[PDB]
RNA sequence: GAGGGAGCGCCAUUGCACUCCGGUGCGAAGAACUC
């Protein structure tokens, strides 16, 4: 409910997040929604995170559909505290973007590839 | 040369990355006043020079008479005060002093 | 006390972060020597302090009189020597253990 | 606002370390900074 385009089980979201615990220290993601909308139309991202409970809806609700646009993946998360602390700052945080495939290509695009069937 | 606010500053050491630069100048220049802001050159390769830019002239000659000589990263400062406005156009031109 | 490679400040501005402060006092250190490592920490107990290490002790007292009181950062410092020796020292010397 | 991308305050602390580690308000729903 109800920016929420399709749903995704909690236990693919917890790989999801731990996975990008991990790749900050390999790559680069950019954290925040402005970051990340940004990451997008520069045309960078290769996989965005979205909370679902962020409390205007408007602040990530142009997110999906400017994700389906040029074709980037995308996955929603229940908490944003979660991503926040997934993200490594101390606050939370709306919405994050992975954008450099630094070693973890294969892990990542296994993932996506499970995105799709949904 | 007549007083002015602000001094200039050569024989810095040009190797330095230049917001540590900056910053090492203001460490050792907030003693003597309010600095508006800290002007370095650039850079590495040719020599080094930056007008620190303080508020009032007493505070920018008191920098002078007492660092001068100082030996900032191992070089001794050469410490005078700038020229007929010259640090608004060593701002300008681009690149950086 | 009893001279020491290693020099202990303290009276330094806490509002300066970690590493801008060790880079300003290889600035005004470097002068006297090889400084081979500079020690600071912003925990609760060690607030406001740094260890420089001289490779020299004859550098640690050349620093320690000529800087004695100098306003780093419009905060006039306290150097004395350390009560013992740094690690690296140690083991230069080692001792270390 | 456009950029930017993680700090900015307050209280307490004068403290001798080398495994890291006070409290607390605000801050990715955008700190500082630049225009």
């Amino acid at each position: 409910a109800s920016y929420v385009k399709f749903e995704v089980p909690e236990d693919m979201q917890n790989e999801a997040l731990s996975l990008l615990e991990k790749v900050r220290e390999s790559g680069k993601v950019k954290k925040g929604t402005n970051e990340t909308t940004k990451a997008v139309e520069r045309g960078l991202a290769k996989l965005v995170y979205i909370a679902e409970d962020v409390d205007p809806p408007e602040i990530v609700a142009h997110l999906p559909l400017l994700c389906e646009e040029k074709n980037v993946p995308y996955i929603y998360v229940k908490s944003k505290n979660d991503l926040g602390r997934a993200v490594g700052i101390e606050v939370p945080c709306a919405s994050a973007a992975i954008i450099n495939e630094g070693e973890l290509r294969k892990e990542l695009g296994s993932l996506v590839e499970k995105i799709k069937g949904l | 040369t007549r007083p002015n606010h602000t001094i200039y500053i050569n024989n810095l050491n040009e190797k330095i990355k230049k917001d540590e630069l900056k910053k090492s100048l203001h460490a050792i220049f907030s003693r003597f006043g309010q600095i508006l802001d800290i002007l370095v050159s650039r850079s590495l390769k040719m020599r080094g020079q930056a007008f620190v830019i303080f508020k009032e002239v007493s505070s920018a000659t008191n920098a002078l008479r007492s660092m001068q000589g100082f030996p900032f990263y191992d070089k001794p400062m050469r410490i005078q005060y700038a020229k007929t406005d010259s640090d608004i156009i060593a701002k300008m031109k681009g690149t950086f002093v």
